[PDB]
This record gives structure tokens, sequence and C-alpha cells, in this order.
């Protein structure tokens, strides 16, 4: 089988101490990392999800991005229930961007980019003013439309 | 020129820091840190000292009402009250400023809370 996790690797040009794997940075760089010369790759996933009567609530957990990355969202209801709000907060609550209605007003839009080392998003969607509706989210992923 | 400051902030009500008689071309350096409890720092900036607790007041008023996004609305009232401000510009939610002294005189330091939501099962700034 394959096999997974993390590693370090250490690179060096005319260094003999590195074979040892003691090698400290030093001199000038010469090699850099190659995913960054062509377009991030994109990751989007569609779920349907349902707000009950007593459950008029919903939050879901998203993965940690890289600084430079960018969030998309989007919601569209499945037949005449009526637009939820949206919104996205970080791990402590911290409100981070507000859903937008779109002039044909059938759904809800939302767009943030990554500032900090590492971020966790929370997306928030809440029908609190058997409705179903389609969420789509996707990550470096503009063409979600 | 460094000086430290410490103080208990009381459910929104700031502390005001007098500045007397900067001179033009100075640069004035804050940075805000939480040190117990909740509070999220917040620094703004002024010439003449008014409360901003009225203008501020109307914000969690239209947001508990509705949608109103926080963020939008706390931005441009903010860039009313103060010539210069700063949230989240430290490390965590701590914040941080640098303003240039635009002419000659004296000036205020606003130090107090900001407005936020802390809470995953329901929204409540
Ligand atoms: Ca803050």
């Amino acid at each position: 089988t394959y096999t997974t996790g993390s590693f370090q690797l250490i690179l060096g040009l005319n260094a003999p101490q590195v074979i040892s794997g003691e090698g400290e940075p030093e001199g000038e760089v010469f090699a850099s990392l190659a995913s960054l010369e062509i377009k991030p790759e994109a990751h989007v996933q569609e779920l349907e999800i349902r707000l009950d009567k007593d459950t008029r609530y919903l939050t879901q957990h998203t993965r940690n991005l890289q600084p430079g990355d960018t969030f998309h969202a989007l919601v569209e209801p499945i037949g005449e229930a009526p637009l939820p709000r949206l919104r996205l907060t970080d791990s402590g609550g911290k409100p981070l961007a507000f859903g937008l209605i779109d002039q044909p007003g059938e759904s809800v839009e939302l767009n943030y980019t990554c500032d900090q080392d590492i971020c966790e998003l929370v997306v928030h969607v809440d029908g609190t003013d058997e409705a179903v509706y389609r969420l789509l989210v996707g990550i470096n992923a503009p063409n979600l439309r | 020129r460094v000086q430290h400051f410490t103080g208990y902030i009381e459910d929104g009500r700031g502390i005001f820091y007098s500045l007397p008689d900067m001179k033009q071309g100075d640069i004035i350096y804050a940075s805000m840190q939480n040190t117990g409890g909740n509070l999220d720092p917040l620094v703004g900036i002024m010439a003449e000292e008014i409360d901003p607790a009225v203008s501020l007041g109307q914000v969690l008023e239209k947001a508990l009402a509705s949608e109103n996004d926080l963020i939008s609305e706390l931005t441009a009232v903010a860039d009313r009250i103060f010539l210069g401000w700063d949230d989240d510009g430290g490390k965590g939610y701590s914040a941080s400023l640098e303003f240039t002294i635009p002419r000659d005189g004296t000036y205020h330091i606003f130090a107090g809370s900001t407005i936020t939501n802390q809470r995953l099962d329901k929204f409540q700034p």
C-alpha cells in the first residue's frame, strides 16, 4: 500500500553536510515550489439540507485554508421555500462575510479571502426569521455558478 | 517614547486618554491586548473628545432587529467617528494602529470594546 503523513525536506547545493540530515539554512535560495506556477486546484462540494420546524439553524465546519486562498458559497431552494440567511464566521464566532441576494432573487451568495496563517471557517445557514435547500460550496472555485 | 497603561472595561464603556500638544509630522503607535475575560479590544484616535456610546448603540440597535450586516455598519460608523482605528491588526483579536499626526494640536485616544458575536448556536452581537 501507499503511506500518508507529514514530512520535512532539506535540499542542498554543493553542501556535503546535507546528507547528515542536520544542514542549517544558509546562502541564497535556489529552488521553489512548482505548483505555484499554475492555477490553484479547485475543490467543490454540494449538499442537500433540510430545515425542520425545530432545526431552523444549521452550522458546518470547513477544513483549514492556507494564506492567499479564496472561499465561495451559494444556496438555492429546491422549491417554493423562502430564501434563508447565510453568513460566514471563524471558529470563535467572529463574523467575516454576509450573504448578498442576487438581482434575480432566487439565490444567496458569499465570498471571502484568507489573510491569517491558518483559517478555520464555519458556514451558518438559518431560517429563523419541510423546507429544503441546496448548498453549494467551493475553495479556489469562482465558477460555482 | 513608550508609556504603559492598564484598565478595565465594563459593558462597552470606554476610556479616553489625552495626548496634549502633539506636533505635525509625529507618528503615533498603539497596541491593546486582552489580559482577562472575554474583552475584544478596539482603539480609535480623534481630535475633539465626544462619547461614542450614542453612535455605537445604534449599530447594536440595527443588527438586533435584522440582517443589517454588522461588519458593514460598524466600518461606516467608525470611519465617521474616528480619524483612524483598528480592530484585529495584532496577534489574535488585539489591535495595532499607526497614525501620522495631521496638523499641530492635541488629540484624544479612545480604548474600548467592539461589537462581536461569540456563539455558534445563534447569532447575537
Ligand atoms: Ca479586536
